[PDB]
This record gives C-alpha cells, structure tokens and sequence, in this order.
C-alpha cells in the first residue's frame, strides 16, 4: 500500500498521504507506524494507540422549508449553512432540500425589437400590458411588467449617417423615428394600463443590417438593477425580435474594439455608450444574466428558431419560443417558457479552491435520479414539490490551514447554502 | 525562448492616435529596414480632415516619422461646385487608415476601411473602403480602391469596407478582405501591383482596373457571413500559386468557418468550421509550415471560445485551432488545440509566424491574448514548432512591462514576425498595444 | 428581405 510507501516521518504526513492510513502511538510496534487501518490491528497496534482523524459533517443553519408571506421570508432551499471538515482524500457529503414555493411574485421585463422588420408587430402590443396582467392573475398573486426597446448601435456601418437618413432611416412615406440603441421605456410597475399608454406611444424605428443590437440591451437591463426596478423575486426577460444578433467582434467594422464592460450606462433612460462599447459575448451574457438572476424567454419568429435554439442550450436558464406573425401569440408564449423555466431547478457553486473537488447527485420525481451533469437539475418539478440532492466534497491537497468558504444555490434565486469548509492537516 | 523579452524596444506614438493598432516590416532593400505602424485614429496635417489616420516608417538602427500617401483633403462633386455650395464627394475624416499595413519588397499597402463616399449620383454614404499603394520607395503612389465601383450600397459594394483585412501574396499580389459587400456577405477582391497602376486614373473615381479577381455575390441565405473578415495567405493547392485564406465568422449560423481559395481563380478549396455558435471562429487566420514538411500548415482563432471549469463554471477564453497539411490534402478536423486560460482573455485575437526562433528547423508561431494577464494588459504566447506539430505549452510568453493604466492596453492585438530586423540571423517579433499608443519590437537572441 | 425589412 501506499502508506509505507510514503515514509510517514510523523503523525503529520501521515494524515496527508491517503484516507485509509493511521498512525501507531505505542512504541511497542516492533515510518512502519504508518500503515493501514487494518495492516495495524494486524501487526498489533491497540485501537487506543492508532491516531485516525476522520472529517465531519455539521448542520449552522437550518431552517425548515415553508408550507401571506414575504418573498423573503420563504424558504425553498434547506439547509442553508454548514461546516464541513476535510480529511485528505475523504469526501464528506450532505443533502440539499429544495422546494418550488406555493406563490411567488414575478418580474417580467419586455425587451422588444423596434426595427422597421417589426413594424406590424408593435401594433398588436398595443394591449399587452393588462391582457398579460390578465392571465398573470392566475399564475400569482403579485405581478410587474416592464417594457425597454432596441434597434442598433447608431454609428456606421449598422446605419446610414446621411443627416435624412439620420432624422429618418425609412423612405419618406414611411415616418420612422430615428435609431436608438436601447431605451427603458417603463420601469417595472402593477399598473398594466400604463403599459399599454406608453407602449402605444411609441415609434417603429430602422436601420441598415438585418441582424439587429438587441445584446446592448440585454446587458444593460440585466445589470441596470434598480433603475429597472427588478425585485428578489422571479425575474423574466421576454426578448421578441425577427432578426439575428450582433455579438462581441461584430463591433470591430465601426472601429469599436473595447469589449463591454458590463456596466450600467443609462442616461434618460437611454443607453448612450453604443459607440464606445463593442457589442456583449454570449459569454458575457452568461456571466451577467445568472448573476443578476435573470431567465430569458426568446420570443422569435419561426424562421431564426434554429439560431435561437444554440443560443438557448449555451445560456442557463433560458426558454425558446415560437413568434406568430405579429406577436399574436406572444402571451401564451411566455406562459409556456414559464411553466417550462419554474419546474426546473438549476445549481451553481462558487469557486472552488484547487485540490478541492465537488460532485452532485439529484433525486427526482418519479425516482428520477441524476448524475454527473445532471446532477445538478431536477425536471417537472411542480408547485410544492420537494427534491433533493446529495452533494459530496474532496480535498486532495492541503489548501491552505485556513477554512475556505463557498456558496450553493439554484439559478435565479437568492437563496443560497453556504458550505465552510475546514481541512485536516494535523493530530 | 530566445526573444529577449528582459529589454525589449519601445515605439512611442501620439496619445489617442490607436499607434500600434498595425505592424509591419518594411525593407525596400536591407540598409532602409524599418518599422511599419499604422495610426487610425492619428490627427494629420490634410486639409479639413479630422483624425484621417496615419502610418508611421520607423528606421531601424538608432524615431518615428509619419508617411505621405495622401496630402489632399476630400474630393469635391463635379457638378456641385451649378448649385449654391460646395460638398465633398468623399469623406477621409474618420475613416481609419493605416488600420491595416503590409508590406511586400519596396511597395508597402495601407488601407482605411471605414473610409466612405457619397457617390456622384444620389447621395449615400458608402463606406466602400479605400486602399493606398507605395511602390519603389514612396516614388510612386497609387490609390486602390476596388469596391468604389457601379454598384452601390449595403445591396451592392457600398459597405464591402475594402481592405478591413489585407495581406500580400509573394509574388506582391495585393489581396483584400471586404465583410460588407452584398448585405455583408462578404468579399475577397485581388488585383497585380502592375494591374492596378495600367489602370489608374484618379480622374475618375469608380475603380477600373482589368483582370481583376473577386468572389461572386451569393444568394441572400448568406447574408452577415463578414467573408473576409480577416485574410492570410499561403500554398494548399499544390501549384506555385499562394493561395488566400479567408475568414467567414459569422458563416454558418454564426459557427464560423474559415475557407481557402485558388490563388488562380479565386474558386473555393476548403471549408474548416467552428465547434461553438458566436465563437468569432476565423477571427484570425494565419498560414505557415510548423512541422518542417514543407506543407503550409493551417492556423484559426476563436478568442470567444467558452468552456468550463471542473468546477463547473462556464469562461470566456477563446481558442486557436491548427490543421497539417498534407500530400493528399487537409482533413477538416484540428490537428490540435490550444486553449486560453484567462476569463476574458480573447485568447487567439491574432496570429503570426515566427519563422524559426531558435534555428532548430521547426517554424514557431505567437499568439495574442490582448486582454491576458494579471492586470488584463495582453499578453502574447509563443508556440514551439515540431515534428509532431505545434506545442501544447509555450516556450515563451511576453508581456508589458510597464504598469497598468486607467485604460485597457490592448497588449498583443496585433503581431507580425517571420522576418530579420537587425541581420543577425534569427527573425524578430513586432507587437502593437494601440491601447497605450505603444508598439514593442522583440528581437531573438542566439540562446542555448 | 434583405437586411432591415419585412
Ligand atoms: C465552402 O462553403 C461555401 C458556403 O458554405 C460554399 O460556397 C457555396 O457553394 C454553393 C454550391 O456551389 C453555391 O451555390 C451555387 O452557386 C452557383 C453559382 O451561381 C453563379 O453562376 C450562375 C450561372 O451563371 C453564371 O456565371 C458564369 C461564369 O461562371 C457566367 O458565364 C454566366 O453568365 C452566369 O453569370 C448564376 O446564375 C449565379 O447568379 C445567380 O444567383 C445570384 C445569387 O443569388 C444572383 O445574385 C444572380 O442574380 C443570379 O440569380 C452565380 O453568378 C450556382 O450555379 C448553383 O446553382 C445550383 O443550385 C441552384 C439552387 O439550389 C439550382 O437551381 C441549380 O440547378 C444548381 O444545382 C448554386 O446556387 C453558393 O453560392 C456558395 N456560397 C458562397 C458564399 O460562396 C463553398 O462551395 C464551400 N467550399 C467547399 C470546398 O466545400
Ligand atoms: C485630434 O485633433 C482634435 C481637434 O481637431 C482633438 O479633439 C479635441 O480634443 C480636445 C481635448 O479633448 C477638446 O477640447 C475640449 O473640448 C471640450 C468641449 O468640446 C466640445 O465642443 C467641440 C466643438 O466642436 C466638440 O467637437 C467636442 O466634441 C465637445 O463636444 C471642453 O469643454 C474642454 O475644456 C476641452 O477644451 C476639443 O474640443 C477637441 N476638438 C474636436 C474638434 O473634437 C483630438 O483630441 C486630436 N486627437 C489626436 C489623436 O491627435
Ligand atoms: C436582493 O438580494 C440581494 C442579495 O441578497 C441584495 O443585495 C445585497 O444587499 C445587501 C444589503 O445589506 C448587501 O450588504 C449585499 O452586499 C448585497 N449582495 C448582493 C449580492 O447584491 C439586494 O439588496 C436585494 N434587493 C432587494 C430589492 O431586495
Ligand atoms: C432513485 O433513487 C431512489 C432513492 O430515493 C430509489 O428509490 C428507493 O428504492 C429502494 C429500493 O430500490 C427503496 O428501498 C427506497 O425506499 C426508495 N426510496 C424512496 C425515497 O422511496 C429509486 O429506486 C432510484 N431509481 C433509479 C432509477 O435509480
Ligand atoms: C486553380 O485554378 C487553376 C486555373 O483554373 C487550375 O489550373 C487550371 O486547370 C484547368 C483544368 O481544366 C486547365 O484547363 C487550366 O489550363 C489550368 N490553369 C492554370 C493557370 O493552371 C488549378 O487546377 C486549380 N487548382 C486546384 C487545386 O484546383
Ligand atoms: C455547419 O455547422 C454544423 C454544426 O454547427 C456542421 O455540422 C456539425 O458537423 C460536425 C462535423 O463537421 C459534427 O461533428 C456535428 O455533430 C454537426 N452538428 C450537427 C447538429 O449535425 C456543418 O458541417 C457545418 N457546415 C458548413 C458548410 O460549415
Ligand atoms: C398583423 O398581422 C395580420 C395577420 O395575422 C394582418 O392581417 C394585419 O394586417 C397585421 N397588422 C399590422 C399592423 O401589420
Ligand atoms: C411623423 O409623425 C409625427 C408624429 O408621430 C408627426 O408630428 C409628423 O408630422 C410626421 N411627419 C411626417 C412627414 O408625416
Ligand atoms: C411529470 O410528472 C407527472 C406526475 O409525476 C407525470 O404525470 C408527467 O407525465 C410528467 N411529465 C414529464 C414531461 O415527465
Ligand atoms: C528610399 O527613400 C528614402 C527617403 O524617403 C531614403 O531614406 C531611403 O534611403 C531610400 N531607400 C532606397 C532603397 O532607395
Ligand atoms: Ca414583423
Ligand atoms: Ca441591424
Ligand atoms: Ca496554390
Ligand atoms: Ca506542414
Ligand atoms: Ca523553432
Ligand atoms: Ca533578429
Ligand atoms: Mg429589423
């Protein structure tokens, strides 16, 4: 075995070098001290000589999951701190808890495409914001809807710069507003009529290349924060378009080469730094989107759901849906990548130290259980369903002697479990 | 390994000039070597142009001056003059040139891609993108501009934005990239140094040249591929005619793929595609032998490439992609790849042959990562060549040596190497920080 | 269809 071989000089390196080794305190034992659990019974070792420090497992926090309550106040993942000790090599495991809530507020946020491709469709938006608070009534009892527009980047070559193609990028008939790269239109409120006020207000606008800056906006209402007004609650991007998406690089033609900083640029309620920032990496996007805790719902038309549906396999927490003509179907459309994005539990860790190593093991309905990759999900996870995951640690260095801390959560949740861990070095 | 990296020198430019964004060698013969830097956004001396760009010629022995292919403001309409005012027919400010610069014998390229004009008919505003041509030491100098002709706008030429990429074949065939032609399907256009100057006639400005090679409008499925979105040369069809190798980033639902034509008539060869949607696969692209075989070796940068940590927690990187030659052909699989390990980092935004650093008779290669480092300044990574191919770990990796600033330095965003400075027998390295206004010229010492 | 357009 290996822990002969690794000439154990005291109870130290011993500890370090294999699980299975313990190290003999008798002077009676005929770097041999170092052997295994039963190689030393077998040599004569008394069980009150061997020194074997062995990992734990303790519960910090614990609060029992819920079942008129805050958002806050609920509690769907249990438990939410513990302490773990780490013997070299020797994995120490626990279960996670998680309960979809009964209620639950939501934050949905409309991000629509205002190109001149989209002309008919900002028509039949016109009642959007109260036929959807509608149908949200029965979904829960607390919703808010917002709604934010984007074009393009306003710099050539994504537009033509002739002073009447600036003032109008349509034909003369055709009385299209001036491009813009993102604006917020209405910030997330309970009051659907104004929705449908501001909404009707607003003008189709146009540019020149078919795929269209919608990534600008996505990043800006993603880390916008308050100024969006989202909510610790279920937060729901619809982004509607009928075009494809510039991304990182893409900026390059417009001699725009600053990668985008991920920052919150609004002025007016008018993002103003197009010119400057290149357009977001999806990446980028991945980044931003699951730390504000954002689902994105992709309301596009039939004729891009193949690109649509990449980009939804590369984002977490992200629904695909098919666009009708003019957004005539976009309610039920969203209904359905709710229901679809709710009964699904996604976890993320922080990270890691190195030498330090995390595997997860789900436990579904219908005696569904996962491993690996998809360890870390749970599907058809109704309202008040409860599932749970076996979650294991190893340490196989000796990171640091200071405890090491790092958090377990589901996407699109505050709620987190924060698991401290604590390595053994030393008798 | 053998790049003296301990005192490196230092080109200094105008502040805010992007000096650096371009890098080139330049030798008429061997007495005038010099440095070639292109300096888009830099302020010159040509009438009621602002910030035209600039190239700088940088003599090699013990700086900068910066070099007079266009002394003219903006043209102005013929029949403008009939009406009540003048108006320019062009418009030089802002249009980027120097953005790209190479050189070939005495004749050195400088191009500006976000050059425009209004044409002599209805009023646009067409970025066609203009190129100017020096030949036998600044004697003589030509424009270039061959998207500039009758058909006009996003449907047309209007923004093919010629000579966003650029390169010289060795024969000093001029090849140029232009992602915006047919609604930015994209464009390779080429022309002989002897063709365009039979042609020149700047008194007309549509572009005239005869026996002109460029790729073909396609049907609208292949809208927004930015075909020539970066362009490379090299030999993959078994002739003695370099072929051109383009980069088509957003082909493919925007996989990517990068393609290699036939140096005689411009026909497509080969297809190689990326592996991730939005990776930016063709980025950059570059073509030389890394394995002594005699085979042009093929290489491709994906600086979006987003893989995972064991951790599980997904990163930006990117990724360079290598594909052999061989006798019969090229497979359409990577021979190997190479990985980034910083987040953000844009590993392989640019490539470029070394030739062979340390004389070991295996060609090496150098790879940017323009937002690398510890202090996100750039770094840029040097690749080994072998009998197996390129090495998975770098021999060398070179980074600024100055302190970070309140503004990204773009260390490494743009290389050119394979070629000797100073004579001393090992080729030297040329690398831009145009963030900084800055370029850094690493030379090889002989080393064990 | 080209570019921006129904
Ligand atoms: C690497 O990948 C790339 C992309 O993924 C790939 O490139 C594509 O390859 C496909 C297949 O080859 C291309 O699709 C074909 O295009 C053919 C070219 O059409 C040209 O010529 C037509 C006939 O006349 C012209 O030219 C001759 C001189 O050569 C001249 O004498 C004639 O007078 C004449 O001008 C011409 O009609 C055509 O132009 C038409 O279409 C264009 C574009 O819409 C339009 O602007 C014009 O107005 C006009 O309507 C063009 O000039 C084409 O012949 C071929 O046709 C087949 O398909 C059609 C439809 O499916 C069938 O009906 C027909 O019977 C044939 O079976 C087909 O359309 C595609 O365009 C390429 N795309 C790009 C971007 O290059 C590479 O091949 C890959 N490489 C490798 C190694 O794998
Ligand atoms: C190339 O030359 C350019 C001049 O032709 C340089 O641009 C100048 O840069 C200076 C310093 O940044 C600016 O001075 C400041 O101006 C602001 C307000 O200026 C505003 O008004 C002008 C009117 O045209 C407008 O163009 C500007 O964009 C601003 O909106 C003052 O408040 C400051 O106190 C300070 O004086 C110049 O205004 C600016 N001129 C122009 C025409 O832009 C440029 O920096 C040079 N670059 C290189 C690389 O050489
Ligand atoms: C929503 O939840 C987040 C995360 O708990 C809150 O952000 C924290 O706010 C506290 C305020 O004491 C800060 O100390 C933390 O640093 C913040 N952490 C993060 C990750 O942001 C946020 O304030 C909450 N917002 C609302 C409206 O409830
Ligand atoms: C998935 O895991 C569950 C464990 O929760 C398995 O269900 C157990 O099955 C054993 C017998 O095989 C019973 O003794 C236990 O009581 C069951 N658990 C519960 C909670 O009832 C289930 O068999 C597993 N299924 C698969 C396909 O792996
Ligand atoms: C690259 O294109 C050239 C020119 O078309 C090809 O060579 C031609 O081959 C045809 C075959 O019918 C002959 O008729 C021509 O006389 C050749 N011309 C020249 C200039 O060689 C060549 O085969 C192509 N290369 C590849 C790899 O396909
Ligand atoms: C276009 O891209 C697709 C994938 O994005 C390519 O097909 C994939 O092809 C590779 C082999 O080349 C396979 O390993 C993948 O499994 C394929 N994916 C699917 C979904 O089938 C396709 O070859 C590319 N075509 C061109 C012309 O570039
Ligand atoms: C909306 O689409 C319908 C077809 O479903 C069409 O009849 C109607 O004219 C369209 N309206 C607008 C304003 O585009
Ligand atoms: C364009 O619409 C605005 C209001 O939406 C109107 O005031 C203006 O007169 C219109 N312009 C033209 C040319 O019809
Ligand atoms: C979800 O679970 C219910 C009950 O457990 C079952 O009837 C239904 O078929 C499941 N749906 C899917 C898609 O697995
Ligand atoms: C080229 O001309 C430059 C001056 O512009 C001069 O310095 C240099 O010596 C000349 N070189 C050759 C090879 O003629
Ligand atoms: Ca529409
Ligand atoms: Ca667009
Ligand atoms: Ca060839
Ligand atoms: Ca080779
Ligand atoms: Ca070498
Ligand atoms: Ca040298
Ligand atoms: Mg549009």
């Amino acid at each position: 075995n290996r822990c002969l071989k690794a000439n154990a000089k005291s109870c130290g390196e011993c500890i370090q070098a294999g699980p299975n080794c313990g190290w003999c305190t008798n002077s009676t034992f005929l770097s041999a001290r170092c052997d295994d659990l039963e190689a030393l019974k077998k040599k004569g070792c008394p069980p009150d000589d061997i020194e074997n420090p062995r990992g734990s497992k303790d519960i910090k926090k614990n609060k029992n999951v819920t079942n008129k309550l805050k958002p806050e106040d609920i509690t769907q993942i249990q438990p939410q701190q513990l302490v773990l000790r780490l013997r070299s090599g020797e994995p120490q495991t626990f279960t996670l808890k998680f309960k979809r809530a009964e209620d639950y507020p939501i934050d949905l946020y409309y991000l629509m495409d205002l190109s001149y491709s989209m002309k008919d469709d900002l028509e039949n938006v016109k009642s959007l914001g109260t036929d959807l608070m509608n149908e949200m009534r029965r979904i829960t009892s607390d919703f808010r809807i917002g709604f934010g527009s984007f074009v393009e980047k306003t710099v050539m070559p994504y537009i033509s710069t002739t002073p009447a193609k600036l003032r109008n990028p349509c034909t003369s008939e055709q009385n299209c507003t001036t491009p813009f790269s993102y604006k917020n239109v209405l910030s997330l409120t309970n009051k659907g009529e104004v929705f449908n006020e501001l909404v009707g207000k607003q003008r189709i606008s146009g540019n020149l290349d078919s795929p269209e800056g919608g990534f600008d906006a996505i990043m800006q209402v993603a880390v916008c924060g308050s100024l969006i007004g989202w909510r610790n609650v279920t937060r729901l991007l619809v982004f509607s378009t009928d075009a494809g998406f510039h991304f990182a690089g893409d900026g390059k033609l417009g001699g725009i080469v600053l990668p985008n900083d991920g920052q919150c640029h609004l002025e007016n309620n008018m993002y103003t730094m197009s010119h400057y920032y290149d357009y977001p990496s999806i990446a980028h996007l991945v980044q931003k989107l699951s730390e504000n805790n954002i689902q994105t719902i992709f309301a596009v038309t039939e004729e891009f759901q193949p690109v649509y549906k990449e980009l939804k396999n590369l984002i977490p927490k992200s629904a695909v849906g098919t666009l009708s003509a003019n957004s005539s179907n976009v309610i039920q459309l969203i209904i359905d990548a709710y229901n679809s994005l709710s009964s699904e539990v996604i976890l993320e860790n922080g990270k890691l130290s190195e030498g330090v190593t995390i595997s997860y093991k789900s436990y579904c309905k219908n005696g569904v259980n996962g491993t690996g990759e998809n360890g870390r999900k749970c599907s058809n996870i109704s309202i008040g369903d409860e599932v749970q995951f076996e979650i294991s640690i190893t340490s196989n260095k000796c990171p640091k002697k200071d405890s090491d801390s790092f958090k377990i959560r589901p996407l699109g949740f505050t709620e987190e479990v924060e698991v401290i861990l604590q390595y053994i070095c030393e008798c | 390994f053998n790049l003296d990296a301990e005192a490196p020198a230092v080109l200094s430019g105008p502040p805010g000039s992007f000096f650096g964004f371009s890098v080139e060698f330049y030798r008429p013969g061997t007495d005038g070597v010099s440095v070639l830097v292109g300096a888009p956004k830099a302020n010159t001396s040509q009438p009621g142009v602002l910030q035209g760009g600039a190239v700088y010629l940088c003599p090699w022995g013990a700086q900068c001056t910066p070099i007079e292919f266009d002394s003219k403001g903006s043209r102005l309409l013929e029949s403008s003059l009939s009406s009540e005012g003048e108006e320019p027919v062009e418009y030089k400010s802002l249009q980027w040139f120097g953005a790209t610069v190479r050189a070939h014998g005495s004749s050195i390229l400088a191009c500006a891609p976000l050059y425009s004009w209004r044409t002599e008919k209805e009023p646009l505003s067409d970025p066609v993108g203009t190129c100017y041509l020096s030949t036998d030491n600044f004697t003589r100098i030509l424009e270039y501009a061959p998207c500039r002709s009758d058909f006009s706008w996003a449907a047309g030429q209007g923004y093919c934005q010629g000579g966003f990429s650029a390169e010289f074949t060795k024969t000093g065939r001029v090849v140029l990239g232009g992602p915006g032609s047919y609604f930015w399907q994209g464009q390779i256009l080429s022309a002989t140094q002897e063709q365009i100057a039979e042609s020149y006639y700047p008194e007309y400005l549509i572009n005239l040249v005869q026996g002109q090679l460029q790729t073909r409008q396609a049907s609208s499925i292949y809208d927004d591929s930015y075909l020539g979105y970066s362009v490379a040369v090299g030999e993959f069809s078994g002739d003695d005619t370099e072929d051109f190798v383009a980069g088509v980033p957003k082909g493919n639902l925007t996989y990517g793929y990068v393609t290699i034509l036939n140096g005689s008539d411009i026909r497509s060869l080969y297809n190689f595609s990326g592996e991730q949607m939005a990776s930016y696969f063709g980025y950059a692209v570059a073509a030389t032998d890394v394995n002594g075989d005699g085979l042009d070796d093929l290489l491709v940068g994906a600086p979006l490439l987003m893989d995972r940590t064991p951790d599980g927690r997904p990163q930006e990187v990117g990724r360079v992609y290598v594909y052999l030659q061989h006798p019969a052909g090229i497979e359409p699989t990577p021979t190997l790849t190479l990985t980034g390990h910083d987040e953000f980092g844009r590993f392989g935004s640019s490539l470029t042959p070394l030739g062979d650093l340390d004389q070991d008779g295996y060609n090496d290669v150098a790879i940017g990562a323009p937002f690398g480092g510890e202090t996100q300044q750039g770094v840029v990574f040097v690749f080994p060549g072998g009998p197996g191919g390129l090495g998975s770990k770098p021999s060398q990796v070179l980074q600024p040596l100055w302190a970070a600033s309140h503004t990204p330095d773009f260390f490494g965003s743009a290389l050119r190497g394979g070629r000797d400075l100073d004579g001393n027998g090992y080729p030297d390295l040329i690398v831009g920080s145009f963030g900084v206004d800055k370029a850094v010229v690493y030379r090889g010492r002989p080393v064990v | 269809g080209r570019g921006d357009s129904p």
